[PDB]
């Protein structure tokens, strides 16, 4: 059957393959949503306010 | 005639920050300085009460 | 007769409302617009562009994107003045003294 | 991409604002997940759930006493006689 009486393996197979490019493609939207959502929070950030009184400020906190 | 605008807004935005950070620097000094006078008020105060 | 619309029908709501004796342009409703980011808009790219706050409030001006104006104004200019004269002599038309003019304008806008 | 504090089902899951943890698992994911069946599972025997086959179970045998009857017992017609009128069918069929 396998040798002669099989093309339902095939098909499957290439549905398989379509599925997994899905997959990702879905996987990588979704992951730059969210990264769009924490994008938003850089407008609250204040590198100011990691300064220490009486302190100078840091290039570290992005200047 | 668009990287025109392009660049207007990403200078407006450039700048937008950095008066954010030269303004957030002068409240936060402003109110640093404010609360040490605070604190030596309340250290001569201190001084000056008296209870037991 | 007039039954309860759920909150799952209200976008339809919004662009469809139901009938009334004073309805809007409901083929325009998709037109209504106010823009609240005009003047920051027009602040920040002129500001972009190099020019002082007192420039960019010399130059800034209102927005044109709003809400379309009725063709009304324009087309039925002088029957809308003559009900306008009518309601300030007849004090606002009382018991029907303007029906003249506005039933000429309402067969000029509707044509049966 | 318009109402991130309204839309939390296109937000990151609590453990990505947390800063902490061969190939190591991605730090950055999405509720939206959840919409997915097999974005964390895997799609292991996916098209081959539906190739394990039972069979039925009937038994078609009824014995058949005969010796018990005496009298013949009222039958039902299944279809049309074809073999004769076949002509005239179509045109006789709606009587009675």
């Amino acid at each position: 059957r396998l040798t002669f009486f099989d093309t339902e393996s095939v098909a499957l197979q290439s549905r398989l393959r379509y599925a997994e490019k899905q997959k990702l493609f879905h996987q990588e939207l979704d992951r730059e949503l969210a990264a769009g959502h924490i994008a938003s929070l850089v407008a609250e950030y204040d590198p100011v306010a990691t300064r220490l009184p009486f302190q100078p400020m840091q290039d570290r906190y992005r200047v | 005639n668009a990287f025109s605008s392009f660049d207007a807004c990403r200078t407006g935005l450039l700048k937008q920050q950095s008066a954010a950070v030269e303004n957030s620097l002068v409240r936060q000094n402003m109110a640093d300085v404010r609360a040490k006078a605070l604190f030596e008020r309340r250290a001569v105060l201190l001084d000056l009460v008296e209870g037991k | 007769a007039a039954s309860t619309i759920p909150i799952s029908q209200w976008p339809s709501l919004l662009y469809a409302p139901p009938s009334s004796p004073a309805n809007p342009a409901v083929e325009a409703l998709p037109e209504m617009q106010f823009d609240d980011l005009h003047y920051p808009r027009q602040m920040l790219l002129c500001r972009g562009a190099g020019y002082s706050l007192e420039q960019c409030n010399r130059m800034a001006q209102p927005d044109a994107r709003v809400t379309p104006e009725n063709p009304a104004e324009k087309l039925l200019k002088e029957e809308a003045v003559a009900a306008i004269a009518c309601l300030s002599q007849r004090e606002g038309g009382k018991d029907e003294q303007c029906r003249y003019y506005i039933e000429r304008m309402y067969k000029l806008a509707n044509k049966e | 991409p318009f109402m991130w504090r309204q839309r939390a089902y296109c937000a990151p899951v609590p453990s990505a604002f947390a800063s902490q943890q061969g190939v190591r698992k991605p730090l950055l994911r999405s509720n939206s997940e959840s919409l997915s069946v097999f974005s964390q599972i895997p799609d292991g025997l996916l098209g081959h759930t539906t190739s394990v086959t039972m069979g039925n179970s009937d038994i078609f045998f009824l014995p058949k006493p005969s010796n018990l009857l005496k009298i013949a017992l009222p039958a039902f017609v299944f279809m049309p006689n074809l073999t004769i009128f076949t002509r005239a069918f179509p045109f006789y069929a709606h009587t009675s």
